[PDB]
């Protein structure tokens, strides 16, 4: 049979780094919709990394480095947004927690309080694996594979999109961009062309034990988060391929 | 093709874009180190046999640091499969098996580590990385804990809860990494047979094979973590691996001195 | 006068290593009826180290390691144990915490949540003392120091065995093994033969300043543990020789 | 506009280390008055240094030492006082806490228990500034940069003396020292002569941001803490020049 | 003056008692690393322009320190203006600014670092300091991360929430308190200019300035953070600084042999 | 010498009945103020009654009734305010509460939550004392009243004006009114003349025990309330009596 729940009550929410880089005018509405979820649900909420890991690969290639030392150099951003939404959060009770604390005291640190952020990042650093020159194991997927190790009661994906369509919403071929209310990731992975998930998100779903559907929500629109984490379809639903027990 | 182009695909569009992925893909390629080697000593193959297996590698270890950059990475062996059988029972997920594991492998650093001191060689961590370019500056080698730091974040294997990417995996990703010149496996046998050699007779010995020549043989999962071959297929800087028997004396010795001695899998 | 009691309201509990490596059959039972205590009293739950602490000291042995070496490789397999046990207990808040974290920042954890799981083996490590090739302060020497040094409300030891009987019950002599429902450390420091507590606790219980009686009991008996934290005599009873104040 | 504050319901208390040098006769009842203070406040207990490191400047100096070699060596003191101090504490679920968990999770702590301690003195170490062979940046300083960046509702310095006088009131005038219950930053800034605060604090109160006002009050006269963070004028209150938004 | 009544204010005065300040500032001066030179490659003007830029100032690094011991600390750049940007726009401290940037100053140091590890140079940090001593003395260089380590401590400029203590104190503190013999600023500009020679087409270079001419020039926030005058005016041991164009090949090389490229400002 | 203290760490804050008559423009500014004053203090939040309790005394007057009949119905409108305060903070855990759960269950509510709303009227009922055709024993004299016996740590008193003025400032004479920043309960005793706080609020506090100093501030004024619970002087201030034990 399949390993035990670790965390069941779980609620894992991931925040694209580029929601974080457009400002005040994205942070704070976002961190007045997570102060009133704060009593409804125990959160643990984890960033991605946004524009400057654009940069830091842009030198970091320029400079001929590897993928294994790109990856924490992308790492690093994530951590900067996740310390800067926690300040946004600490007269809450918020604070941001380094990944060795996520890994073995999250469950003492969510007793403490309702909500903690981390970065979203995984720590494959310099054993990330080779073959892109780009670090595939990014933000969307360490936070589902963190959700899902705990056996959580869902992870849901904020971005600056409605959630997944056809082609790239705000690229060369945005014309003929079809918004995907729903889609196995299977039928993803098949797929050719951009998404707003990391394309590893797609191969950890096929090895997953326990979360059966992943929502992506425009967390640039109020309430969309807050419908998600109810179960409410407001974005786009990944179903997974867990079956289940 | 250039920086700009480049740079613009990285600002416009998604990591996960066709376009950009392959303008990364032109980039120039820096190698760390490109003089060492990685060496990986094995936790049941080796360090769990005790003196008679670890005294003749250390002193190889000595001798060779003169003329060979090291890295030395320790397996884990049979505490981590006591630990694995323990937490499965419990019906643990691999990533929290991940975990424990590695604390075996540290283990199994800290003994090799101890009778390398008094020739100068630390056991690297704590810093991480940067202890490793001044003592490979200084005393040319460094042992290290062969566990990847996945941890809670390890992907799990298609079926069963052990860690898909333990020990060789680690050492592997470490040459690959740093773009070593030459990564070496030290078990107990002479190499790939066409069968286990402790369970068949008539297992023959495999010089020199291809990944996909052994996947077409039914060898994905034999003397190496199977998936230490598709990462191998997809390396850019270690495209082979030798694997050697750390009982025979000088084997190691007479394979960082380029002997064929046990065998070569190459990426294609 | 003696020393201040520093967290008078703790209980201090060590389970054997040999209890966790007995799996799931045993630690099932053991989870469930530490998931019960929870809400009756605050916890400092720390494990030994068991079988794998003996083959690694047959390696480290057979390289010729001195008993400074030894020690930390041992401990390495405790904290493994309080490892395993915490996830188990996720669920109910429970983590595993460092040993600075237990000797610096115990009681904010405990006002976090209701228990914490820590390794008994104390960080004596290269500095261990010589004269044995066995590393002498091992995990009931470790949990006894810590839970005497914070004038803990008790120490109860949790073994595969009722108690302490008067030779090895799974040895050799097992046939002559006589139960000892209640001894005094002074009485078992002088005998010879083998204990299932280390020598060395025996040692430090005769400088203790605050525990008056520590309690081995079967965890493999439901019961007897929440049995034991109640003062019920359900083992083998050690009188520290302390004497009330 | 000025910056949002962090921890508006926090109260950062800094205890003087020459109270903590007095031994239990000052403590003890110290730690009674904390003790009934819980309950009312958030505390970030903050001490200083005291004696001793007056006797490690005192060999620092003599081998030649730069100020950046002083200063932690300086903050090493405060930290044993911090120690000692949270210690008197744990019964009440108070531990001490580091320099990176005030910085980045002080909120989760403090959602954890009712106070932390920690050392008062700032992280310069080895970058304190040149020009005097002391430390610049000492407790009293690192006590209000804290406050002030986390937006706190007060800081208190407790010290062995009534407050600010015109003179040292245990030094050498000390007979034509007039006692000042109220004062400004500035205008201290510009008397020159010893006072019971660092001058380093003078100048961050007029960069400050949120605290308008500072009370130096006798820790020594049980009462006076609790007056203080009920805003009772018991001791001196300097005014940074902090101007209302 | 003797130690006894230097011993004897220190027990009985407030550290802000003036005679007890002026018994201090008799003490006897060590200096811990007198031989050493410290060195800060711009993040902005150096490393945040890529191959171009970084590979010939390694290739200086590599040459230089078989005759030289160098403390080479990094810049920030680009990253941490966004960081601020986003930071200052929610209305953070300058103290939560502070702790963002040294990441980006982090960041560089270890791209820095990974270029010149096979050359046995380590980045330093997690020992801090005492990984120095070693590596200077073995390897004759360390790379370290530029930004002091106030963080939320950090103070506040008089306006606004930009932290005015950055990677230019940060480097300049470090060589101050080790009593370094020189302490060289490695920017993009041939040095200081009577005007910003991006913005304006007439200025004209100023080969050597002290800060009050600086000052009284309008030049105290030029190319330099400006509270650096004012630590170096109370320095003890750094009492002039250079500034040179590490994009010009071989200027680094040149100010390290004692040729006065670029601008020298004095103390006094 | 005096009682002890039962709840030495409450703050007691009165809201004027007539604050609640504005309706929302009053009310949401003053929820939000207290939403923000929940995590800094422990608080027992009691309302008044207003110009409906003014409407009950002209019909109940005109019907003939005493003034232990009118007493309990203007009771009831100082509940009805407490209802909609409490209902406006729900959210945030705070629930009004009966009489006789403040005189005897008021601890273990602030245990449960950080605030509660009560009504400041008095159970004097049909046993209000005769002489005035109107209830003496009103909402500041019922909040001083307990407040007091409590020992709280305070009593604020939130108006619609910003403190005491020589006459009422709404009135006929407001032309020659004139603020008074501080008073003493004896001197308002002796003066004639409309106040905004009950004349047996100065009665109850010369038999005072505990609470020296009671501050009446502007409601209507955001942050003022945040300023007079730390104890600063944003209204006037007046002085019991009672005199330090
Ligand atoms: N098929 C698609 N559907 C929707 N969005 C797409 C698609 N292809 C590309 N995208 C792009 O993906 C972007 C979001 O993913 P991206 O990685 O750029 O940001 P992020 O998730 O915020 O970053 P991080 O992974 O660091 O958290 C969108 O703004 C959109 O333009
Ligand atoms: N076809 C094969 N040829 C050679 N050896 C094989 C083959 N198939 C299986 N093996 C087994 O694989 C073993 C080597 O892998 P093993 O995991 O034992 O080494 P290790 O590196 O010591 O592991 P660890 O370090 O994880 O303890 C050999 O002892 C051998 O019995
Ligand atoms: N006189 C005795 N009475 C009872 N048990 C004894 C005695 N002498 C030896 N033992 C043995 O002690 C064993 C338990 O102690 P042991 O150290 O083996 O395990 P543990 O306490 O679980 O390990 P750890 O110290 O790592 O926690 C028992 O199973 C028993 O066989
Ligand atoms: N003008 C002054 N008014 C009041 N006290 C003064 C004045 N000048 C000097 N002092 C001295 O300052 C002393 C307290 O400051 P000091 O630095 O000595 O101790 P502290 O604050 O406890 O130490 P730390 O800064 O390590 O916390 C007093 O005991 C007093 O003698
Ligand atoms: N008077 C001046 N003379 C020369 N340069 C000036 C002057 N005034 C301003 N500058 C500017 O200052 C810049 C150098 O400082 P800058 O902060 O860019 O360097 P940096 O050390 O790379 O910063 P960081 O490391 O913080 O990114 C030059 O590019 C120049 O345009
Ligand atoms: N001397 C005075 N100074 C200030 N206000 C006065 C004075 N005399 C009369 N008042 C009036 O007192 C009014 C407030 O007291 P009032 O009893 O009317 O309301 P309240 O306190 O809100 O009611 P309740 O007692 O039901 O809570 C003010 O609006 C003001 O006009
Ligand atoms: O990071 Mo923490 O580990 O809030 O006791
Ligand atoms: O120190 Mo923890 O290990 O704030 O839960
Ligand atoms: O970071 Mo602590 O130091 O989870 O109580
Ligand atoms: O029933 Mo009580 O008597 O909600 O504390």
């Amino acid at each position: 049979k399949r390993p035990i729940r670790l965390l069941p009550w779980l609620q894992v929410v991931k925040i694209g780094g580029r929601v974080m880089d457009r400002g005040a005018d994205a942070i704070l509405p976002l961190v007045e919709e997570l102060r009133k979820l704060l009593p409804e649900h125990r959160l643990l909420i984890l960033t991605g990394a946004g524009v400057r890991a654009r940069h830091v690969f842009s030198v970091g290639l320029d400079l001929g480095l590897p993928v294994g030392s790109l990856a924490p150099l992308a790492a690093s951003e994530a951590g900067q947004n996740g310390h800067i939404l926690a300040a946004m959060l600490a007269s809450e009770g918020v604070s941001y927690v380094e990944h060795p604390t996520v890994a073995d005291q999250l469950a003492i640190h969510l007793s403490a309080t309702r909500a903690v952020v981390g970065s979203a990042f995984p720590p494959y650093h310099h054993h990330e694996f080779p073959g892109s020159r780009i670090p595939p194991h990014r933000a969307d997927t360490g936070a589902f594979l963190l959700a899902d190790a705990f056996g959580a009661a869902g992870l849901t994906i904020v971005e600056n999109v409605d959630g997944i369509y056809t082609a790239d919403p705000n690229g060369p071929d945005r014309g003929q961009a079809r918004f995907l209310p729903e889609t196995s990731a299977t039928d993803l992975a098949k797929s050719e062309g951009p998404l707003p998930v990391d394309r590893a998100l797609l191969d950890v779903m096929a090895t997953a034990r326990h979360i059966e559907r992943v929502q992506v929500v425009n967390g640039l629109v109020p309430g969309r988060l807050t419908a998600a984490l109810r179960g409410e379809h407001v974005g786009t639903l990944i179903r997974t391929g867990v079956r289940p027990a | 093709n250039s920086t700009a182009e480049l740079e613009e695909l990285l600002m416009q569009r998604s990591l996960t874009d066709p376009q950009l992925q392959a303008a990364a893909a032109a980039a120039a390629d820096f190698r760390i180190l490109p003089d060492a080697t990685v060496i990986k000593i094995g936790g049941q193959s080796v360090i769990d046999r005790g003196r008679a297996a670890v005294y003749p590698l250390v002193d190889e270890i000595v001798a060779a640091r003169k003329n060979h950059k090291l890295l030395i990475g320790t397996g884990a062996g049979t505490r981590a499969r006591h630990l694995y059988s323990i937490a499965a029972g419990l019906g643990l997920p691999a990533g929290v098996l991940a975990q424990l594991g590695s604390s075996v492998a540290d283990q199994n650093a800290a003994m090799l580590g101890q009778l390398l001191a008094k020739h100068g060689i630390p056991v690297v961590g704590g810093a991480g990385l940067s202890a490793v370019p001044l003592s490979l500056a200084e005393v040319n080698a460094v042992v290290f804990s062969g566990m990847p730091p996945y941890k809670l974040w390890m992907r799990p294997a298609a079926e069963g809860v052990i860690p898909p990417y333990r020990t060789d995996a680690g050492c592997f990703l470490l040459a690959e990494q740093f773009g070593c010149k030459q990564m070496i496996f030290v078990k107990d046998e002479d190499g790939l047979y066409t069968a286990n050699p402790k369970t068949s007779k008539d297992a023959t010995f495999i010089p020199r094979i291809s990944v996909d020549e052994m996947k077409a043989k039914g060898l994905h999962d034999s003397i190496l973590e199977f998936p230490v071959l598709d990462l191998l297929q997809s390396a850019q800087h270690v495209r082979e691996v030798q694997v050697v028997n750390g009982l025979v004396p000088g084997n190691l010795t007479r394979a960082l001195a380029g002997e064929h001695v046990g065998t070569i899998i190459t990426a294609s």
